[PDB]
């Protein structure tokens, strides 16, 4: 069925990185983009980047010019984020969604939300 | 860059009497504007595909007006069911940005 | 021969002798002391952002306008970016424009095939130059247009895109039009360059002298006035002495206008 | 009715001031002297052609005369300049409207604004796409026809609206002349005051 | 010929491998309109 | 210099961009031919 599922959930200490995943399904991975989003707890969403998994192309936001890299897997049928450098500042909800850029532009399909809990200790 | 501004910043509600939104942007998008609410769980799901139009998979209870600056939502009758908040989105040229939030409470 | 005015005298009539008498040598000149830019104080960025960067452009048949104004439009953020396999500029030098001032400055947005886009010219008739997108002979203005295979093309084909053939008399340039006349476009990311689509901007403007709204991004500098100085008005350049004047001027006009066809008064843009 | 276009229909043709000066200029102005078709508005506003340009100019007394209507058809189809006048605040819009039977007003939009005594005058042409304006505004007492005299337009705005216009109409207020002319490429020669103002003209 | 009447505007608005085709028009059409004064003047001035 | 004596000939043949030089051709030739005559008769003038 159409649905985007989500990596799970990390506990990491500050200065480690995450590869971060996005199961795909049910849907035409060639004829629809993908987008990455994440919000925080008591705070709106923010668009990261997106990515056109039919072929290689990619849109980033400046605020995330370099802690976020996206790549995608046809054949796996799968999207990846990655951040680098995470800071207690990175403790932050993460939703997957499905854009249909050729559509109506809209985000009709998201994950189930990925918290990322970032501690010192 | 666009910023979206949402002017009703709490509204305290009562169910079944009227409460209307607004968003005001800062410029001109044209009719490429989406809705999406989030439950307390954060979940989001379409409501608005395109500003004035609402979505095939909503019931017309929900509807939207105004086009290029001033956009506006309309509840034709509230209930707790229907406790969410909504973000303005515009997707026309890039970036894609999003609204700042609108609260129900009773 | 300017050491002195007898030196002088020798080299005007190549000659080491001199006869008596009353010899024209030179000519006169007052120089220019100091430089004066004087551009209207308005500082909103330009909005360039929504149309280059636009999610999806119009299709060739009814191709857009959008009106920039009010803008202080900083054009070498344009020439130096990279992107564009096509900057063309008729009647104005790009490294030169970001200098001037301009009254109407439009922008207009569409998408064609890659192959083609050498039809996007004066005359050169075709296809898309007579009935789809008719191109003003001579005018002044910069054809901007860059690949846009990354974006507007799908896999197994993309038909969003039409363009229009017909069976009339093409009408105009700068007029779009509303067998069947519509043609659907074939983009594949299989196809290269020729059948690939090309999102194109031309930016049409006058370059005529009118209260102007779309300026370079200039500082400007206090005017001196009662002096021999070297000014900058909106882009009219020139050397003369400025003084205060009581020629009435109207409200659509700025620019006094001499009988040879120099400037003889000029409206403080500030 | 008809009645002669005595002095009306030039406009400055540029954005340049002079003075003092005499100016050959080649451009589309009513010719001196010919004959426009004046229509009443009393106990009427048919089909009017805009062959290659139009002068227009209404005198009034209550401003009965509130719009223009443009564009080759008129099904809503093609925009139509709409002008409305509700005695305090100037409406301009170019929204595509469908119209009564008879078009007219009782007592994909591109554009709106908001800001016999008096004879207000226009020249309508179409070059390139782009739609021009040119208006004044004048202080007259004759209920007989136009007052003899000259005055000169200036323009004040221009609306690129891009229809390809063949055709146009006025618009009535119900519970007032105004006069058609057409423009040919007239050469004029101009007279200008020592104040920069257009005082007199030669066809 | 040229797109202008006025030199500056050709120089304010054409970078110089451009320009410098421009002006020429401009020297040859004025340094002409010099010979034909100069000529009605050698003519006159021998009435006189 | 031109591709033809006749006017007609070069607009008959050629689309206006590239007519446009062929005819600055003749223009600028029966130009200066008509001022080399008028100055020809104005000295002639003189001695009758
Ligand atoms: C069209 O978009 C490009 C790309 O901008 C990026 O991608 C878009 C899809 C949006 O998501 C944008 O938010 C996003 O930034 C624009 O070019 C970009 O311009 C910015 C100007 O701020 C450049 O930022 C640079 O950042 C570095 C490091 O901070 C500084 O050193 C620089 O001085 C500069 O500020 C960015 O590099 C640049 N990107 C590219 C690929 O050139 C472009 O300007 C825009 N079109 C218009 C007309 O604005
Ligand atoms: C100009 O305004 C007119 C009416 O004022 C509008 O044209 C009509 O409106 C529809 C959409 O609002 C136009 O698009 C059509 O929609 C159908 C339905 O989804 C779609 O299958 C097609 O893509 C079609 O283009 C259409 O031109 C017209 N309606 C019909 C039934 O033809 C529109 O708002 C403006 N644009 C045009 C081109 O008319
Ligand atoms: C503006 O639109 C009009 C119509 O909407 C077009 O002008 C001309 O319209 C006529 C309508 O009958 C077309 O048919 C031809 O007319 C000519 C005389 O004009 C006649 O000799 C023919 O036998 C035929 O009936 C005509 O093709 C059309 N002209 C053109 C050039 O298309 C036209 O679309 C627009 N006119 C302009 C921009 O001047
Ligand atoms: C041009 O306008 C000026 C100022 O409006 C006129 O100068 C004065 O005008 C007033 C009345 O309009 C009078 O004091 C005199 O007629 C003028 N004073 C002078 C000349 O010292 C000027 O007359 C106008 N020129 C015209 C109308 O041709
Ligand atoms: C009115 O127009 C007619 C042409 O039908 C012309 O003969 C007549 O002279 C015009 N009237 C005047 C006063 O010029």
């Amino acid at each position: 069925e159409v649905q985007l599922q989500q990596s799970g959930a990390e506990l990491v200490k500050p200065g480690a990185s995450v590869k971060m995943s996005c199961k795909a399904s049910g849907y035409t991975f060639t004829s629809y983009w993908i987008t990455w989003v994440k919000q925080r707890p008591g705070q709106g969403l923010e668009w990261i980047g997106d990515i056109y998994p039919g072929s290689g192309s990619t849109k980033y936001n400046e605020k995330f010019r370099s802690e976020a890299t996206l790549t995608v897997d046809t054949s796996s049928t799968t999207a990846y984020m990655q951040l680098s450098s995470l800071t207690s500042e990175d403790s932050a909800v993460y939703y997957c969604a499905r854009w249909d850029f050729y559509g109506s532009r809209t985000f009709d399909y998201w994950g189930q939300g990925t918290t990322l809990t970032v501690s010192s200790a | 860059d666009i910023v979206l501004t949402q002017s009703p910043a709490i509204l305290s509600v009562s169910p079944g009497e009227r409460v209307s939104f607004s968003c005001r942007a800062s410029q001109n998008i044209g009719t490429i504007i989406h809705w999406y609410q989030q439950r307390t769980n954060g979940s989001p799901r379409l409501l608005i595909k395109y500003a004035s139009e609402s979505v095939s998979g909503i019931p017309s209870r929900f509807s939207g007006s105004g086009s290029g600056t001033d956009f506006t939502l309309s509840i034709n009758s509230v209930e707790s069911e229907d406790i969410a908040d909504y973000y303005c989105q515009q997707s026309s040229s890039w970036p894609l940005t999003f609204g700042a939030g609108t609260k129900l409470e009773l | 021969c300017a050491l002195d005015p007898l030196s002088e005298t020798k080299c005007t009539l190549k000659s080491f002798t001199v006869e008596k008498g009353i010899y024209q040598t030179s000519n006169f000149r007052v120089q220019p002391t100091e430089s004066i830019v004087r551009f209207p104080n308005i500082t909103n960025l330009c909005p360039f952002g929504e149309v280059f960067n636009a999610t999806r452009f119009a299709s060739v048949y009814a191709w857009n306008r959008k009106r920039i104004s009010n803008c202080v439009a900083d054009y070498s953020v344009l020439y130096n970016s990279a992107s564009f396999s096509t900057f063309k500029c008729y009647g104005v030098s790009p490294t030169k424009l970001n200098d001037l001032c301009f009254t109407n400055v439009y922008a207009d947005s569409f998408v064609i095939r890659g192959d083609e886009v050498r039809q996007i010219a004066p005359g050169q008739t075709g296809k898309i130059a007579d009935y789809n997108y008719k191109l003003p002979d001579d005018f002044t203005g910069c054809v901007i247009a860059w690949n846009s295979n990354n974006l507007d093309s799908k896999v197994g084909g993309n038909y969003n895109y039409l363009y229009r053939l017909f069976r009339k008399s093409n009408l105009k340039p700068f007029e779009r039009d509303i067998y069947f006349p519509l043609q659907s476009y074939g983009f594949q990311p299989t196809n290269g360059v020729g059948y690939q689509p090309y999102r194109v901007v031309v930016l049409s403007f006058e370059l005529l002298h009118a209260p102007a709204t779309v300026c370079g991004p200039k500082k400007s500098t206090n005017l001196v006035k009662n002096k021999c100085v070297n000014f900058n008005f909106n882009g009219l350049t020139g050397t003369g002495v400025l003084t205060e004047s009581n020629k009435k001027f109207l409200p659509f006009q700025q620019f006094g206008r001499d009988i040879a066809d120099t400037t003889d008064a000029v409206r403080d843009p500030q | 009715a008809y009645t002669n276009s005595f002095t009306r229909g030039v406009y400055y043709p540029d954005k340049v001031f002079r003075s003092s000066v005499l100016h050959s200029t080649q451009d589309l102005f009513l010719p001196f002297f010919s004959n426009v078709t004046w229509f009443h508005a009393i106990h009427d506003n048919p089909v009017l052609p805009f062959n290659d340009g139009v002068y227009f100019a209404s005198t009034e007394k209550s401003n009965i005369i509130r719009g223009w209507i443009f564009g080759t058809t008129l099904d809503s189809k093609t925009q139509s300049l709409l002008i409305v006048n509700n005695a305090t605040n100037v409406v301009i819009k170019v929204c595509e409207f469908q119209f009564c039977n008879d078009p007219f007003l009782g007592v994909n939009c591109t554009f709106e604004y908001v800001s016999f005594k008096n004879l207000r005058e226009f020249v309508f042409k179409n070059i390139d796409g782009y739609f021009k304006i040119y208006s004044k505004h004048t202080p007259i007492n004759l209920v007989r026809d136009l007052p003899q005299g000259f005055s000169a337009l200036e323009p004040l705005v221009d609306l690129p609206i891009g229809i390809n216009i063949t055709r146009f109409q006025t618009l009535l207020a119900l519970h007032a002349a105004y006069y058609v002319g057409y423009l040919q490429p007239r050469t004029f020669l101009l007279k200008y005051n020592e104040n920069g103002t257009i005082t007199d003209a030669v066809d | 010929g040229a797109i202008s009447s006025v030199l500056n505007d050709i120089l304010s608005r054409l970078d110089p491998p451009e320009a410098e085709v421009q002006i020429d028009r401009l020297i040859t059409g004025r340094l002409q309109s010099l010979q034909t004064y100069v000529t009605q003047q050698l003519i006159r001035a021998a009435e006189i």
